[PDB]
C-alpha cells in the first residue's frame, strides 16, 4: 500500500484527471477490500452470496467515494490554478461525503462526512505542504 | 533423480501437512502426521542425525497413539469424514496439493524461487561438509553434553516437567 | 486447591517471569514462556466453573499460537545470525513475527478479542494475577530487542488498541470488561513510547501496575463484581467509596494525581523527535477512557443508589479480609506527581 | 465487660507491638549511622574537610 | 538459501494456516499445534546439523519436552469441555460473550 | 540405498498377499453375510457412539513419561565426558524428579480408574 | 539510553562513583514529603478497618513513616547519582567534539534587524 | 427541596450485561452472580452391547 500511495502522490496536481482518478480509486478499492474482509471474517455472513454481495457493496462504496474525491480536487485544482492549496482538497472531500450520503441513502450523514472528510483532507494536503510526520523517525 | 532424494522427502512432507491440516477427521489427521513425521524424520537421518529422528519418531507415534485414542473416546461423529465427505474439506486438501505441486513445477524450471524469503533449485547435496568427523557423530557428542554442560537446562526441564504433573493433576480434579 | 501445591505453583509463575527476565537466550526465553503459561493456566482454573474452562481453553490457544510464532521466529533469527543472544535481530521477517508474537502475548489489537472474555470468565485474583504480572516479561523482551521493531507497525498497532480499548470501555457494565479494555488501551500507551525512550515506557508500566493492582484489590475488599454491587458499596463503607473515587480519578489521566506521570512524560519524549499529530490523537482517544471512569464514579460514589433491607446485617460485621498494602498502593497511586524526577532512578 | 463475645483485638499484641518498635529504631539508627558515613566519606573524597 | 529449508517453511505455513481457520473441532486444533511444533523442531535439526553446531544439539529434543508442556495440557483443558458439553464442538464455547 | 530397497521388498511382498486372497477364489456376495457381528443379533446403536474412556490421567502422564524419559536415553554417551560428577548428579536428580512426580501421582489417587 | 553505561557494572543500585556525591539532608523537602505519604498510609490504614484514624496504633503509622523514609532517602540518592551521571557524560561528550559543537558570535542589537509589525 | 438522588430507574440501567443495548446484543443475559452455571447435563450414551447367544 506503500506503492500505491506514491503513486498518487507523485502525480502532478492538476495536470492528468484520469492517472489522478485511477489511483484514488485503486487506494479506495483496497480500503474497502480491507474492511469488507474484516467484515466477513467477524461477523459470518448467511450465505457465500450474501458475503460476495456486502464484499461487492463495500468496495464499490469506498472506490466511488474515492474517484469523486480524486476527480472533484483535480477538477478544482486546474480550475483555480492554485495546485498547492488545501482548499480544493476540501471541496473533494465534501464531494466524497456526498457520495457517501447518496450510497447511504441518507442526508445527515452526508452532510457530517462532508465536513469531517474535507477537514481530514485538507489537514493531509497541509502536512504534505508542510512536510509534517505522522509514524516520525526517532532522532533524539 | 537421486540426488532430489531429501526434496522429495520434503515433498511428501508437505504433502501429509496439507492432508492433515485440512482437518477431515483427527483418525486420518493421525495417519497424516504418522506419514509427516516419519518422512521427516527420513530428512533429518538423510542430514546425519539418526538419533534424532529415530526419537521424533517414537515421541510422536506415541503422542500421536494416545491421540488416537482420545478421539475415539470424546471426539467422535456418527458419520467421520475421510477426505471427501466434506465439500470445504476436500476443496481445501484440492488447493494445498495445487499450490504445492505449482511451487514444485516453478522451482524445477528455473532452479530460483522468490517467497518471501529466495530460495535456489538445486539438491541440498552442495551443502555437505567434505571432511570426516573422526570417531564420534558430532549430533550424538552434542546431545551427550546436555549432562555435563547443561545443568540449568536439565534443572528447569524437570522442574517443568513436574510442575506440568503436578498441573495435570490438578486441572482435571472437578472439585 | 492445597495452599502447599498453590505456593508451589505461584512459586513456579515468578520462577518462569524471572527466567525470562534474567537470561541471555532465546531458547530460555521460549523455555520461560511456556513454563509461565503451564503455570498460570490452573490459576484461572480456581473455583472449577464453566466460564473457567471457555476462559482456559481461549487463553491456552491463544498464547500457544503466540508461543509458536516466537520460536518460529527465533529459529529464523538462528538460521540468519548463527547466534543466541537476545540482542537486536538480523531479519525483518523475524521482527515482524516477533513482534505479532508479543503483540499477542500482551492482548494488543487486533489481538485483543481473549483479554475481555478470559478476564470475566475468571475470579478477581487470576484476573488480577494475569493483567498485572503477566504483562511483564513481553514488555521485557520488547524492551531487549529495542533497534530492531518496524516503527510502523508498532506505532499502528499502539494507536489500534488504544483507540479499540477506548471505544470497548463504554458498552461494558462488568467491572472486569472494564479493566480488561482499559489494560489493552494502557498497552497502546505504553508501546506507543517503546521506540523513543523506554525509560517512560518502564514508568508507565510500573504506574498502571500500581493502579491496578489498587483497583482490583479495592475490588475484593468491596467484593463487588458489577457496577451495581459496586454503587451499593456506599451503604457498607463510604470510604471505600472515596478510596475507588481518587483511584478513577487518578486512572483518567487528571492532575495532580500520579496518573498524568506517565502520558504527561510520554508526550514530551514525542515531541522531541518532531510527532505532535500521534501524542495529540492518543489524547483524545484516551478522553473515552476518562469517560467511563467519570460514569463509573458517578454510579459509585457522587450519587446515592438505593440499596436493600439485608445490608442492615452487614452493618454488624466489620471486613476481615486480607487488605494486603492497600493504603500505601493508593497513596502511590494517588498522590506521586511531586515526586517526578524519581523516574531517574529507571534509565 | 461489654460485648457478648471477645473481640480478637480485645487486648494489644505485645509481641507485634515490640516487633514494631524494635523494627523501626533499627531503621532510624541505621540510616542515620549511613548518612554520617556516607557524609564522613563524600568529605574525605573531595578534601571538603 | 536451500530447498528443503523452503518446503519446511511451507509446510510451516500450511499447518499455520490449517490451525487458525478451525472446522468446529478442539482435536483437529490440537494437531495442527503438534504439526507446527514438528516442524519447527525439523528446521531447527535441519540447520543446527548443517552448521556444525554441535552444542545446540541439547536445543532441539529439549524443546520436542516442552512440546507436550503444551500438548498434553490441551488434552487436560479438553475433558472438563468434555465434562460441561457432550461434544467437543468450538461453537459451544460461547458463554463469555455477555 | 538398501533400507529402502529392503522396505520396497516387504511392503511388496505384503500387499501381494491380499491381491492373491481377493482375485483368487470363487466369491458369494449377499447383503446378509457382511453385516456387523453381534453374536446372531443385530446391534443396537452404531460402532462410532463416544466410548468413554477411564485412564486419560493416565494417558497424559504417558504423554509426558514417554519423552521425560526420552531425555534420560543418551545417558550412556553422557558416560564418556570427562566432567563425570556432574553428569551422575544431573541423571540422579532427573530420575530422582521422575521418582517424586511417579509418587505424587500415586498418593492423590491419580492412577486409579475413574467412576 | 544509558544500558551500556550500566554494562560492565549491572545490578548495581549506587556504585563506587556514587559515593563521592554530597548524601542528602535529612531535612530535604522531598523526604518531608514522602514522610507525608508514610502518615496519609498510615491514617488510611487506620480508616478502612473502622479504626480511629488520629489515635489506633501510633506504632503503626511510626513504622509506616520509617520505612517510607528509608526508601526514599535511598531512591532519593540513586536519582542524585543518576542525574549526575547524565551532566558527567554530556560535558564530556561536548569537550570530546568540538567541532560539532562550535560557538556563535553574540551580535549586539545595533547590528542584527528584527522586522517591526505595528499594532493598529 | 431534598437533594434528588437516583432511583430504580436510574440505577436499573447498569444493570444489564451491555449499555447501549443493539439487534445482534438482543439474547445477551447477564452472567451469574456466583459464576458458576447449571450443569446441563446431556443424555451420557451408555453403549449397549450384546453379549449375545454365540
Ligand atoms: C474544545 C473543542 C475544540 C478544540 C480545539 C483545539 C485546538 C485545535 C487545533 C489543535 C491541533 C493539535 C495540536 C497542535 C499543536 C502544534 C504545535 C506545533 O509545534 O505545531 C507545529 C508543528 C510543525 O511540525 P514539526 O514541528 O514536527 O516540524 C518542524 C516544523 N516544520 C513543519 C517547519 C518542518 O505542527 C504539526 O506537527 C502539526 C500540527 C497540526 C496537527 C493536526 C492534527 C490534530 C487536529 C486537531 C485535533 C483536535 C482535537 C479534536 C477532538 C476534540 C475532542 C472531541
Ligand atoms: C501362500 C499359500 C497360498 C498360495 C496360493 C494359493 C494356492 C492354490 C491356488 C489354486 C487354488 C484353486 C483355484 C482357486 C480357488 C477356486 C475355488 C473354487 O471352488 O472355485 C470354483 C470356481 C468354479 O465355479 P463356477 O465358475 O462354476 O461358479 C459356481 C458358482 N456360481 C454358479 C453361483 C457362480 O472356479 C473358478 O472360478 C476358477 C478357479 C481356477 C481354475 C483354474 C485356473 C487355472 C489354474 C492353472
Ligand atoms: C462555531 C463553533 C465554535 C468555534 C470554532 C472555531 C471558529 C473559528 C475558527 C475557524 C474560522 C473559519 C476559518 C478561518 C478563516 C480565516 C483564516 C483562513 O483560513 O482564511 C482562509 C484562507 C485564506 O488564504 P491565506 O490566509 O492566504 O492562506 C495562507 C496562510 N496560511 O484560505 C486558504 O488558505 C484556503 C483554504 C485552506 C483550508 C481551510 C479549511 C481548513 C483549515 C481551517 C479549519
Ligand atoms: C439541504 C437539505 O435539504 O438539508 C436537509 C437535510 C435533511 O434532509 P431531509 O430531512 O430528508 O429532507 O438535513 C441535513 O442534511 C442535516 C443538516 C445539514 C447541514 C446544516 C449546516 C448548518 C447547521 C447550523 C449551524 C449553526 C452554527
Ligand atoms: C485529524 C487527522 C489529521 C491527519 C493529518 C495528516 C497529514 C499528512 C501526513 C502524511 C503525509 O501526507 O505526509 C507527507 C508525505 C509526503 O512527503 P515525503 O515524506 O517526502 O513523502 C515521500 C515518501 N518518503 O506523504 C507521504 O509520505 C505519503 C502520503 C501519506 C498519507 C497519510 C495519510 C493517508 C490518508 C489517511 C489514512
Ligand atoms: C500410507 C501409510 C504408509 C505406507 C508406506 C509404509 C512404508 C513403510 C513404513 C515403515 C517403515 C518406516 C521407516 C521410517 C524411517 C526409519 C529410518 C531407519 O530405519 O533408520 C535406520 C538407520 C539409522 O542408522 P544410522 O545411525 O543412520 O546409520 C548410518 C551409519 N551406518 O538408517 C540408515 O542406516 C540409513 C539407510 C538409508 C535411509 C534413507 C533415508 C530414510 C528413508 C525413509 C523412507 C520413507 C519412510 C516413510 C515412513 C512412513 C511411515 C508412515
Ligand atoms: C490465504 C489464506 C487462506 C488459505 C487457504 C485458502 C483456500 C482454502 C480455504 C477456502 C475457504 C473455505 C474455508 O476456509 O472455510 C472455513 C472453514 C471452516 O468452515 P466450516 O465450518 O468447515 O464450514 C462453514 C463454511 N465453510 O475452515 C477451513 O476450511 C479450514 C481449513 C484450511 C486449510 C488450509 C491449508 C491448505 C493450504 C493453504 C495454502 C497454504
Ligand atoms: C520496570 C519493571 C518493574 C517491575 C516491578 C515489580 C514489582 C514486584 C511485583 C509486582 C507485580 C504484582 C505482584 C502481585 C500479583 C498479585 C498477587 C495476588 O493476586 O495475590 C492474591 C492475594 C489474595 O488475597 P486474599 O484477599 O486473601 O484472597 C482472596 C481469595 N483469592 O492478594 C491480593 O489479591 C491482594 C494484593 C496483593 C499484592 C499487592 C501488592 C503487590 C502488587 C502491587 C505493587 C505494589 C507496589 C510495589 C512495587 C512497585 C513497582 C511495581
Ligand atoms: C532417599 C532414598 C531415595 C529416594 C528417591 C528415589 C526413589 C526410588 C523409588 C521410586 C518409587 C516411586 C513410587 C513411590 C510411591 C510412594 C508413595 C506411595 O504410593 O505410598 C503408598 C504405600 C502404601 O500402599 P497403598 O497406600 O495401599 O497404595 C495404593 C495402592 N497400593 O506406601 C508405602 O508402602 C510406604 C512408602 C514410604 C516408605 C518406604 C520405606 C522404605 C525403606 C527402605 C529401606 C531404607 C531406605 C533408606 C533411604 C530413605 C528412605 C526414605
Ligand atoms: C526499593 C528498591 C530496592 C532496590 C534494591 C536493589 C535492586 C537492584 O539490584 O536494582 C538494580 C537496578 C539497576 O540495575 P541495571 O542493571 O541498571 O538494570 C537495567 C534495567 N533496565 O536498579 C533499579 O532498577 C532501581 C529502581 C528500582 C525500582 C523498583 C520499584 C519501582
Amino acid at each position: 500500500a506503500k506503492t500505491l500511495l506514491h503513486q498518487y502522490w507523485d502525480i502532478p496536481e492538476g495536470t492528468e484527471c484520469h492517472r489522478k482518478t485511477y489511483a484514488a480509486t485503486s487506494i479506495g478499492g483496497a480500503s474497502g477490500l480491507v474492511v469488507s474482509a474484516y467484515s466477513v471474517a467477524l461477523k459470518t455472513p448467511t450465505s457465500f452470496l450474501e458475503g460476495v454481495a456486502r464484499t461487492g457493496r463495500y468496495t464499490f462504496t469506498a472506490a466511488a467515494i474515492g474517484a469523486i474525491f480524486g476527480l472533484t480536487s483535480c477538477i478544482s485544482a486546474q480550475v483555480r490554478e492554485k495546485p498547492d492549496d488545501p482548499l480544493n482538497y476540501l471541496i473533494g472531500g465534501c464531494a466524497g461525503g456526498l457520495t457517501l450520503g447518496a450510497r447511504t441513502r441518507s442526508y445527515g450523514i452526508g452532510a457530517a462526512a462532508c465536513a469531517y472528510m474535507g477537514l481530514t483532507a485538507a489537514l493531509v494536503k497541509m502536512g504534505q505542504l508542510e512536510g509534517w510526520k505522522v509514524f516520525a523517525e526517532p532522532k533524539v | 533423480m537421486m540426488t532430489y532424494i531429501v526434496f522429495i522427502l520434503s515433498i511428501i512432507f508437505v504433502m501429509g501437512f496439507v492432508g492433515f491440516s485440512s482437518k477431515p477427521s483427527p483418525i486420518y489427521g493421525g495417519l497424516g502426521l504418522i506419514v509427516s513425521g516419519g518422512v521427516g524424520c527420513g530428512i533429518v537421518l538423510n542430514f546425519g542425525g539418526s538419533f534424532l529422528g529415530l526419537m521424533v519418531f517414537l515421541i510422536y507415534l506415541g503422542g500421536m497413539m494416545v491421540v488416537f485414542g482420545y478421539t475415539t473416546a470424546m471426539a467422535t461423529e456418527q458419520y467421520p469424514e475421510v477426505w471427501v465427505s466434506n465439500k470445504v474439506v476436500l476443496g481445501t486438501f484440492i488447493t494445498g496439493l495445487l499450490m504445492e505441486f505449482l511451487m514444485v513445477y516453478y522451482v524445477l524450471k528455473d532452479k530460483e524461487v522468490e517467497i518471501v524469503f529466495k530460495f535456489n533449485g538445486m539438491g541440498d547435496w552442495v551443502i555437505y561438509d567434505t571432511g570426516d568427523s573422526g570417531f564420534f557423530s558430532e549430533e550424538a557428542m552434542g546431545i551427550a553434553a546436555l549432562y555435563s554442560y547443561g545443568t540449568w537446562l536439565v534443572i528447569v526441564t524437570g522442574w517443568s516437567l513436574l510442575i506440568g504433573v503436578v498441573v495435570i493433576m490438578e486441572i482435571t480434579r472437578g472439585n | 486447591m492445597n495452599p502447599i501445591i498453590l505456593i508451589i505453583i505461584l512459586m513456579t509463575v515468578m520462577l518462569g517471569t524471572i527466567i525470562v527476565m534474567i537470561s541471555t537466550h532465546w531458547l530460555l526465553i521460549w523455555i520461560g514462556f511456556e513454563m509461565n503459561m503451564l503455570a498460570i493456566i490452573p490459576i484461572m482454573m480456581k473455583k472449577h466453573n464453566p466460564r473457567a474452562t471457555e476462559a482456559s481453553t481461549k487463553y491456552f490457544l491463544t498464547q500457544s499460537t503466540a508461543s509458536m510464532l516466537l520460536m518460529m521466529a527465533i529459529i529464523i533469527n538462528l538460521m540468519f545470525s548463527g547466534q543466541w543472544t537476545v540482542m537486536k535481530l538480523f531479519n525483518p521477517m523475524a521482527s515482524m513475527l516477533m513482534t505479532m508474537a508479543l503483540a499477542m502475548k500482551l492482548g494488543m489489537a487486533p489481538f485483543h478479542f481473549w483479554v475481555p472474555e478470559v478476564t470475566q470468565g475468571i475470579p478477581l485474583s487470576s484476573g488480577l494475577i494475569l493483567l498485572t504480572w503477566q504483562k511483564l516479561a513481553p514488555m521485557s523482551v520488547l524492551y531487549q530487542i529495542l533497534p530492531s521493531i518496524n516503527l510502523d507497525l508498532i506505532l499502528t498497532l499502539s494507536i489500534l488498541s488504544i483507540t479499540i480499548g477506548g471505544w470497548g470501555g463504554l458498552n461494558q457494565t462488568q467491572l472486569r470488561k472494564i479493566m480488561a479494555y482499559s489494560s489493552i488501551a494502557h498497552m497502546g500507551w505504553m508501546t506507543a513510547v517503546l521506540l523513543y525512550n523506554p525509560t517512560m515506557t518502564l514508568l508507565n508500566l510500573i504506574i498502571y501496575i500500581i493502579m491496578t493492582s489498587t483497583m482490583f484489590t479495592l475490588f475484593m475488599a468491596n467484593s463487588t463484581t458489577t457496577t451495581l454491587s459496586l454503587s451499593h458499596t456506599w451503604n457498607k463503607a463510604p470510604i471505600m467509596t472515596i478510596l475507588v473515587l481518587i483511584t478513577l480519578l487518578s486512572m483518567g489521566g487528571l492532575p495532580p494525581l500520579s496518573g498524568f506521570m506517565p502520558k504527561w512524560m510520554i508526550i514530551q519524549e514525542m515531541t522531541k523527535n518532531d510527532s505532535i499529530i500521534l501524542p495529540t490523537l492518543m489524547a483524545i482517544t484516551a478522553l473515552l477512557n476518562l469517560y467511563f471512569y467519570m460514569r463509573l464514579t458517578y454510579s459509585t460514589a457522587l450519587t446515592m443508589f438505593p440499596s436493600t433491607n439485608n445490608m442492615k446485617m452487614k452493618w454488624q460485621f466489620p471486613t476481615t479480609k486480607r487488605m494486603t498494602l492497600l493504603p500505601t498502593m493508593t497513596v502511590l497511586s494517588t498522590m506521586l506527581l511531586p515526586l517526578t524526577p524519581i523516574l531517574s532512578i529507571l534509565e | 465487660k461489654f460485648y457478648i463475645q471477645e473481640p480478637p483485638h480485645g487486648s494489644p499484641n505485645w509481641l507485634k507491638v515490640g516487633l514494631t518498635l524494635g523494627t523501626s529504631a533499627f531503621l532510624w539508627i541505621y540510616l542515620i549511622k549511613q548518612h554520617n558515613e556516607d557524609v564522613l566519606e563524600y568529605k574525605r573524597r573531595n578534601g571538603l574537610e | 538459501m536451500s530447498l528443503v529449508y523452503m518446503n519446511i517453511m511451507m509446510a510451516f505455513t500450511v499447518s499455520l494456516t490449517g490451525l487458525l481457520m478451525y472446522r468446529s473441532h478442539l482435536m483437529s486444533s490440537l494437531l495442527c499445534l503438534e504439526g507446527m511444533m514438528l516442524s519447527l523442531f525439523i528446521l531447527a535439526t535441519l540447520m543446527i546439523l548443517n552448521s556444525h553446531f554441535t552444542l545446540a544439539s541439547m536445543m532441539p529434543i529439549i524443546l520436542l519436552v516442552f512440546a507436550a508442556c503444551e500438548a498434553a495440557l490441551g488434552l487436560s483443558l479438553l475433558v472438563m469441555v468434555s465434562n460441561t458439553y457432550g461434544t467437543d464442538y468450538v461453537q459451544n464455547l460461547n458463554l463469555l460473550q455477555c | 540405498m538398501n533400507l529402502m530397497i529392503t522396505l520396497l521388498t516387504n511392503f511388496t511382498l505384503a500387499t501381494l498377499l491380499v491381491t492373491i486372497a481377493f482375485w483368487l477364489p470363487q466369491l458369494n456376495v449377499y447383503s446378509e453375510k457382511t453385516s456387523p457381528y453381534e453374536c446372531g443379533f443385530d446391534p443396537m446403536g452404531s460402532a462410532r457412539l463416544p466410548f468413554s474412556m477411564k485412564f486419560f490421567l493416565v494417558a497424559i502422564t504417558f504423554l509426558l513419561f514417554d519423552l521425560e524419559i526420552a531425555l534420560l536415553l543418551p545417558l550412556p554417551w553422557a558416560s564418556q565426558t570427562t566432567n563425570l560428577n556432574t553428569m551422575l548428579t544431573m541423571a540422579l536428580l532427573l530420575i530422582f524428579l521422575l521418582a517424586v512426580s511417579l509418587a505424587y501421582e500415586w498418593t492423590q489417587k491419580g492412577l486409579e480408574w475413574t467412576e | 539510553m544509558m544500558t551500556g553505561r550500566q554494562a560492565r557494572a549491572p545490578l548495581q543500585f549506587l556504585p563506587d562513583e556514587a559515593r563521592s556525591l554530597p548524601p542528602p539532608k535529612l531535612t530535604d523537602p522531598r523526604l518531608a514529603y514522602i514522610g507525608f505519604l508514610g502518615y496519609c498510609s498510615g491514617l488510611i490504614d487506620n480508616a478502612i478497618r473502622r479504626r480511629p484514624v488520629l489515635s489506633a496504633g501510633l506504632h503503626r503509622q511510626f513504622l509506616y513513616i520509617t520505612s517510607f523514609v528509608f526508601v526514599g532517602y535511598y531512591l532519593l540518592k540513586r536519582q542524585d547519582y543518576m542525574y549526575a551521571v547524565r551532566d558527567h557524560d554530556m560535558f564530556s561528550y561536548i569537550k570530546s567534539h568540538p567541532e560539532d559543537f562550535p560557538e556563535k558570535d553574540k551580535k549586539t542589537y545595533r547590528e542584527v534587524f528584527e522586522e517591526f509589525h505595528p499594532v493598529r | 427541596a431534598r437533594q434528588w438522588q437516583p432511583d430504580v430507574e436510574w440505577a436499573e440501567q447498569y444493570g444489564g450485561a451491555v449499555m447501549y443495548p443493539t439487534k445482534e446484543t438482543a439474547h445477551w443475559k447477564p452472567p451469574p452472580w456466583n459464576d458458576v452455571d447449571p450443569p446441563k447435563d446431556t443424555l451420557v450414551s451408555n453403549l449397549t452391547l450384546n453379549f449375545g447367544p454365540q
